[PDB]
């Protein structure tokens, strides 16, 4: 149930790399490889981009990668493109012994 | 392909109940959980709870404890989320998603409480 | 790694499945597969609910024994890794 904290927004230029952070504590992010990332375009349903901190589902662009350092999980977007403009949410695994939580989300703007 | 299809937009009076359906196809419905999430207008994703379709066991987020019921009908691969004693601020898009990783999401269901 | 599980379905009539056998796990290749066991324990006696393949679940990672941990539920459920691992199941009181 523990809160996950994300910055309200991040802006980038096309071709640049951007990193979105998801900060928890040593008892959540720092202990489990269960942090996931969701992309949400305006007026659409979320889509899973990265799960289990760093695992990429097939179909997802290789420009999306995930990592963890201490109590912060990070989503990195390489070679920023117009279609990356969306809201990004981090979240933890939900089911069985795990209670679900999402970060407050990050609005990513691509400035053309 | 894997798909979760939800029931349509619903309009409710405050104090009423709403039941949202989530139809699973392209995979064995009883091989994974169903998670429920909501998103109020211009707000973030909020976890509501999980159901295990094999056992029928549920886990609800603290916010909804006492007014959310999650069920399933395994004969039709359909999960249900019922939210009672509706309030004006329950106006949201409700989603179902597959398993603990929320790997596939339903299209969402707008529930307006007016 | 987990490709096959013990299969059981007590609700086979309404679900239009076989009652028992071996289930080959449908893997999307980019995800882990597990086996599961589910049953009712109404005062010592075991009434088997279902057994089969279970999709990528963090709770099941590297678990060779199928152990149900939910305290006093209506229905026990466990998952495990390895072929036919759901052959054996228990609950943790």
């Amino acid at each position: 149930q523990s809160a996950l904290t994300q910055p309200a927004s991040v802006s980038g230029s096309p071709g640049q790399s951007i990193t979105i952070s998801c900060t928890g504590t040593s008892s959540d992010v720092g202990s489990y490889n269960y942090v996931n990332w969701y992309q949400q375009h305006p007026g659409k349903a979320p889509k899973l981009m990265i799960y289990g901190v760093s695992k990429r589902p097939s179909g997802v662009s290789n420009r999306f990668s995930g990592s963890k350092s201490g109590n912060t999980a990070s989503l990195t977007i390489s070679g920023l493109q117009a279609e990356d403009e969306a809201d990004y949410y981090c979240g933890t695994f939900a089911g069985g012994s795990y209670y679900g939580v999402f970060g407050g989300g990050t609005k990513l703007t691509v400035l053309w | 392909q894997v798909q979760l299809v939800q029931s349509g937009a619903e309009v409710k009076k405050p104090g009423a109940s709403v039941k949202v359906s989530c139809k699973a196809s392209g995979y064995t419905f009883t091989s994974s959980y169903i998670n429920w999430v909501r998103q109020a207008p211009g707000q973030g994703l909020e976890w509501m709870g999980t159901i295990n379709p094999v056992s029928g066991s549920t886990s609800y987020a603290q916010k909804f404890q006492g007014r959310v019921t999650m069920t399933r009908d395994t004969s039709i691969s359909t999960a249900y989320m019922e939210l009672s004693r509706l309030r004006s601020d329950d106006t949201a898009v409700y989603y179902c998603a597959r398993g603990g990783w929320f790997d596939y999401w339903g299209q969402g269901t707008l529930v307006t409480v007016s | 790694e987990t490709r096959e599980c013990i299969y059981y379905n007590a609700n086979w009539e309404l679900e239009r499945t076989n009652q028992s056998g071996l289930e080959r796990c449908e893997g999307e290749q980019d995800k882990r597969l597990h086996c599961y066991a589910s049953w009712r324990n109404s005062s010592g006696t075991i009434e088997l609910v279902k057994k089969g393949c279970w999709l990528d679940d963090f709770n099941c990672y590297d678990r060779q024994e199928c152990v149900a941990t939910e305290e006093n539920p209506q229905v026990y459920f466990c998952c495990c890794e390895g072929n036919f691992c759901n052959e054996r199941f228990t609950h943790l009181p």
